[PDB]
RNA sequence: GAUGUCGGCUCAUCACAUCCUGGGGCUGAAGUAGGUCCCAAGGGUAUGGCUGUUCGCCAUUUAAAGUGGUACGCGAGCUGGGUUUAGAACGUCGUGAGACAGUUCGGUCCCUAUCUGCCGUGGGCGCUGGAGAACUGAGGGGGGCUGCUCCUAGUACGAGAGGACCGGAGUGGACGCAUCACUGGUGUUCGGGUUGUCAUGCCAAUGGCACUGCCCGGUAGCUAAAUGCGGAAGAGAUAAGUGCUGAAAGCAUCUAAGCACGAAACUUGCCCCGAGAUGAGUUCUCCCUGACCCUUUAAGGGUCCUGAAGGAACGUUGAAGACGACGACGUUGAUAGGCCGGGUGUGUAAGCGCAGCGAUGCGUUGAGCUAACCGGUACUAAUGAACCGUGAGGCUUAACCU
RNA sequence: UUCCUUGUCGGGUAAGUUCCGACCUGCACGAAUGGCGUAAUGAUGGCCAGGCUGUCUCCACCCGAGACUCAGUGAAAUUG
RNA sequence: CAGGUGGUCAGGUAGAGAAUACCAAGGCGCUUGAGAGAACUCGGGUGAAGGAACUAGGCAAAAUGGUGCCGUAACUUCGG
RNA sequence: GAGGACCGAACCGACUAAUGUUGAAAAAUUAGCGGAUGACUUGUGGCUGGGGGUGAAAGGCCAAUCAAACCGGGAGAUAG
């Protein structure tokens, strides 16, 4: 059984989980759009969403819990120079979901996710 | 087949 | 466990009615470009609901 | 929650130290035996001058117990260890004469009151 | 759930004092022996708190005639009529289970002094 | 009897004045718009068809909003019959609401029970576990033997065997009804009802005593 | 040209020659309690010590611990203790190689299910225009156990001891269904401590790895040890049995005519499934009302125009779920994510500052962080469309209306 | 090594066909194809106890790999 | 092709160590993937009260586990 | 500073359990296990030949073959 339980396992472990999030969200806040799976990217909005909601308040504590999150000093430059100042006045729905083709190599269902001023 | 281990 | 009788040709036929594939009926057309796609997707071309969203 | 294997601790001066359940009594395939319960015992260990001595077979009712009761609140009374009285096989009345430790408001029925009484706290 | 919520909010005491892990209260419970009603006291230190509205609980754990005896209240419960503080404990912890495996002095709670 | 449908809001716990704590289920009982009454002549036996709650009249289909506009009563989530004894009567357009089970005491309460999907004997029925250790090969869980030898050479129907449990139809009877609050639309049972929080709940009154 | 085998485990099913529970007759049946026979198969019918044991003896319970059939039920369901090829030893027999329902220590248990069957869940077509719902109920299945305490009453009966029938009330054991409000388990998706090492330039602060590194608490969900409910009463027809009136047989006789009682067995009453019940039922509601051509002439075919009610598909998804299916929703929107407030949990973050030689302590500060929870909010995604489904629905008789 | 045999008696257990001690009726022990003891040793046979625990009462939840579905490639035993 | 094959070289922190954990130089993610989050199998984690009642048998699991110091019985072939 | 001494890696073995059993493998993996200065272990070459070898003895081993190896002949042995 399942009822009400959150989370995609996608067959991996926690460990691996986290540090494919960590690794996506980071080329995410890069690039600002990405190509993955559609079950990847809806998994990926309750990652990079807190991360621009933490960024929208500067302070050192926050610069120091998005260090802990992304462990990248670049992203949480541009998270708290740049995201922060742009989406400031939205709450929340800084992404946005785009179904695209399936993937060549094994008819996975793939998306865009991008941010919604891009 | 070692069929000897049949008990009779 | 295998079977004891060969099967004939007529009761793999009827095992294998369940096996057709499905057509798609649902092709949209882009209101701006007017090309078909799949229905809640971007085009070939980089279209969606009517706007560019990806320029590649 | 006692069943068959299970130590006990003694809670009158009969002369047990340490007694074992081997029947819960009172149904068939009756698996447990709460607060206020009679169980069939055997003594295991005993002080070298008492009224019991070891290897007797003697009926035996729990007094307190690490599961606990219940309340009609729902609240819950636990204990750190069980502990039962000895009776006489046939009379079941008290062997002993003091009790020790606290005991609990299940055992108040007209076939324990002289463990309410010598009890030295009912909660 | 509005509806639950309003009634469970019309049940709950309103003057049930402050406390924490760690300190030592006396509670008076109303015990009915046979058809008269008598007020009963269980004094102990407080070692855990459950926080749900009318289902709030504590457990409390005293040692009584060389016997550990724990005791699991429910807040809103008529059978508690009053929960007083006598003394406030110093503990870094929410849960003080640790002191079931601990007896006589190394069971000491410091007070708070702050 | 007539009874009422309601909806299963959830559980909570009523504090009585000596100290007595009941667990109560709070069902929630809008008033009962009838819809259509049968009888003998028309249709063979004597019903009344009652709706409750409230429908997008985007989801509400043509059928549907034409039978409820014959009737002249506004158009609810759905349509329960309720079989009337002899000497009850009701009429078209007539509202019954909880105040019904003012002096009932006791109830039975029919919902669809909460799903489990596939289930093995061991939770579907509380088969026995084989040994955990011993020497024992993959068979844990399995259900073990399902029949004889050549006579009778087949299982047999009804053989306890795993599959679909849970979501189905479960009546819980002589529920002991606690409160009933007609300003709130609120009825109170004692204990606990099928179905998860949410689900539809069919009230009547006990068949038994 | 192979039908695996004692005992156990798991799962059973049937018989009745009945162990308990129900109903009766006789008793060398005072009452309690027994004996023996007749009827009755609905439900139930121990846990341990010894032993491979089935049995058996024993300990302690129980209303009771039934006797058999089913390849002495069940190894393509499990074990492998008994038996048990090849090793070895003892007793014994034989000159010996070797032998022994004599013994003893050791000694490989394969199979991805085609068909029948059983458990669940879907697709097709039928049901005679199509569609959406609520039902009736032929038939089927589940369930059916019982102790103890109290009142009748210390009454009946009995010398005394002892101690009832009928009937009523309560509270338990085993079993079944449901549920998560309470007590608890889990809680590698929340918080915190902590050992080693590596990294982020460094201090401080964090992150990776070492079983989640080891641990301590714990949200929702799931759950039992948790806590609600249950078995019925009642009715019909009966078993054994007991009778009323009553002759054949002037009497008698329960029976042949007629009439009445009578049990957990039977049929119903309780719960669920159920119209493929091809005998395909009922009730309510809703949509569709254009013109041609030909053939071999009939439930004909083709053409352009038309496209409803409803559905399916697609998307957001669910307390629903292996996939199908089922349920909610798609801007005339709270359906999921995010965001906002609350809660809950953990337990006083960082920075700075003051005391201290220091590890640390204290103030800011019940702080900071907080998954699945609760109440809100269109910020993100749920598209204008397209697609399937038609154009009043056969013949015969009967009754009413024209 | 003993068939009768679970011989009889004691111990250990609430209860012991195994174990330990003892008796002697040795079916059918016995002195270098050695008799009887024996500290130390043994992945050796048997039996008892303390610790410990999902072995069990009676199972519950979680984490991973399969089983399930989508795409690609693609066996086998058997078979009148 | 989760098997087999002799020699030589031997960094840092901790450590008695060529054990073990984490790293350097150096080298690798092991030639199908994508979803979902049923029974049941495999490999693991945790568990109320009880504690070998399981079983042929404590099989498997749990448990103990290092350094220094205090202390250690019967028995003995005087070493244990 | 002795030892067919002790604990324990490499190295040599193979006691238990699970798994696999059309295996990853015609004897293995995982976790525990014994020996580990010696009657040890191993590289390179050499010798012993089929009624023969060699054997700390299991009828064990002599190229996945052993109560008499393999290959070719007698040979189309013979088969109530
Ligand atoms: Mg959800
Ligand atoms: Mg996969
Ligand atoms: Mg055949
Ligand atoms: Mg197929
Ligand atoms: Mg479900
Ligand atoms: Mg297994
Ligand atoms: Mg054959
Ligand atoms: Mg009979
Ligand atoms: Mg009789
Ligand atoms: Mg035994
Ligand atoms: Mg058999
Ligand atoms: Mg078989
Ligand atoms: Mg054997
Ligand atoms: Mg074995
Ligand atoms: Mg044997
Ligand atoms: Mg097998
Ligand atoms: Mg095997
Ligand atoms: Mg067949
Ligand atoms: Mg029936
Ligand atoms: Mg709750
Ligand atoms: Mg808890
Ligand atoms: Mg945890
Ligand atoms: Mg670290
Ligand atoms: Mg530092
Ligand atoms: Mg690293
Ligand atoms: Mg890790
Ligand atoms: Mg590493
Ligand atoms: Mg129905
Ligand atoms: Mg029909
Ligand atoms: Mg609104
Ligand atoms: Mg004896
Ligand atoms: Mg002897
Ligand atoms: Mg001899
Ligand atoms: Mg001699
Ligand atoms: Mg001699
Ligand atoms: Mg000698
Ligand atoms: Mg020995
Ligand atoms: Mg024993
Ligand atoms: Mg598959
Ligand atoms: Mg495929
Ligand atoms: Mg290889
Ligand atoms: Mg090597
Ligand atoms: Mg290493
Ligand atoms: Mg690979
Ligand atoms: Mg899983
Ligand atoms: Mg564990
Ligand atoms: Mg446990
Ligand atoms: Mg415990
Ligand atoms: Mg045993
Ligand atoms: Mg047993
Ligand atoms: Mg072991
Ligand atoms: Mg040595
Ligand atoms: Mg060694
Ligand atoms: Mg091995
Ligand atoms: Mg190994
Ligand atoms: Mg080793
Ligand atoms: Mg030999
Ligand atoms: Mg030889
Ligand atoms: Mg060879
Ligand atoms: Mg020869
Ligand atoms: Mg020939
Ligand atoms: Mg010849």
């Amino acid at each position: 059984m399942r009822h009400r339980k959150s989370g995609r396992q996608l067959n991996r472990n926690s460990s691996h989980r986290q540090a494919m999030f960590r690794n996506m969200a980071g080329s995410l806040v890069r690039h600002e759009i990405i190509k993955t799976t559609l079950p990847k990217a809806k998994e990926l909005r309750r990652v990079v969403e807190p991360l621009i909601t933490l960024a929208k308040t500067d302070s050192v504590a926050n610069r120091r819990l998005a260090f802990a999150r992304t462990r990248d000093n670049e992203i949480v430059a541009k998270l708290f120079n740049e995201l922060g100042p742009r989406f400031a006045s939205r709450a929340g729905g800084y992404t946005r979901i785009l179904k695209c083709g399936f993937r060549a190599g094994d008819n996975a269902p793939m998306a865009y996710i991008e941010l919604v001023d891009r | 087949g070692i069929f000897s281990i049949f008990v009779i | 466990a295998v079977q004891q009788n060969k099967p004939t040709r007529s009761k793999r036929g009827m095992r294998r009615s369940h096996d057709a594939l499905t057509a798609v009926t649902s092709l949209s057309v882009d209101k701006t470009s007017g090309e078909k796609h799949l229905r809640h997707h971007i085009t070939a071309d980089g279209y969606y609901r009517g706007r560019k969203v990806i320029a590649k | 929650m006692i069943q068959e294997q299970t130590m006990l601790n003694v809670a009158d001066n009969s002369g047990a130290r340490r007694v074992m359940c081997i029947k819960v009594l009172g149904g068939s395939h009756r698996r447990y035996a709460g607060v206020g319960d009679i169980i069939k015992i055997t003594i295991k260990e005993a002080i070298p001058r008492g009224k019991v001595k070891k290897g007797d077979v003697l009926k035996a009712v729990v007094v307190r117990t690490k599961k606990g009761v219940r309340r009609p609140d729902g609240s819950v009374i636990r204990f750190d260890g069980n502990a039962c009285v000895l009776l006489n096989n046939n009379s079941e009345q008290p062997i002993g004469t003091r009790i020790f430790g606290p005991v609990t408001r299940e055992l108040r029925s007209e076939k324990f009151m002289k463990i309410i009484s010598l009890a030295p706290e009912v909660l | 759930s509005n509806i639950i919520k309003q009634l469970e909010q019309e049940q709950m005491k309103q003057d049930v004092p402050s406390f924490r892990p760690g300190d030592t209260v006396e509670v008076k419970v109303w015990v009915v022996e046979g058809s008269k009603k008598r007020l009963q006291a269980f004094e102990g230190v407080v070692i855990a708190i459950r926080n749900r509205g009318l289902h709030s609980a504590f457990t409390v754990r005293k040692i009584s005639n060389g016997e550990g005896v724990e005791r699991v209240f429910q807040t809103h419960s008529p059978v508690v009529d009053s929960i007083s503080v006598k003394r406030r404990g110093a503990v870094r912890k929410a849960k003080l289970y640790y002191l079931r495996e601990r007896t006589g002095k190394a069971a000491r709670i410091k007070e708070r002094l702050n | 009897m007539i009874g009422l449908v309601g909806k299963k809001v959830g559980m909570t716990r009523i504090f009585t004045e000596d100290g007595v704590s009941i667990p109560v289920t709070v069902i929630e009982v809008e008033a009962n718009r009838v819809t259509q009454v049968k009888d003998l002549a028309n249709d063979g036996y004597r019903a009344i068809q009652v709706t409750t709650g409230a429908k997008k009249a985007n989801r509400v289909t043509k059928p549907e909003a034409g039978h409820f506009a014959k009737a002249g009563v506004e158009a609810g989530r759905g349509l329960w019959e309720f079989r009337l004894a002899e000497g009850e009567e009701f009429t078209v357009g007539q509202s019954i609401s909880v105040e019904l089970f003012a002096d009932v005491k006791k109830v039975d309460v029919t919902g669809t029970s909460k799903g489990k999907g596939f289930a093995g004997t061991v939770k579907r029925w509380n088969f026995r576990t084989q040994d955990a250790t011993h020497g024992n090969s993959l068979s844990h869980r399995v259900p073990g033997s399902i029949g004889q030898n050549q006579t009778p050479g087949k299982v047999f129907k009804g053989k306890k065997m795993a599959g679909q449990m849970g979501n189905e139809r479960v009546t819980v009877q002589s529920l002991d009804v606690v409160r009933v609050d007609a300003e709130r639309n609120l009825l109170l049972v004692k204990g606990a009802v099928p179905g998860a929080t949410g689900s539809d709940l069919i009230v009547k009154p006990a068949v038994k005593a």
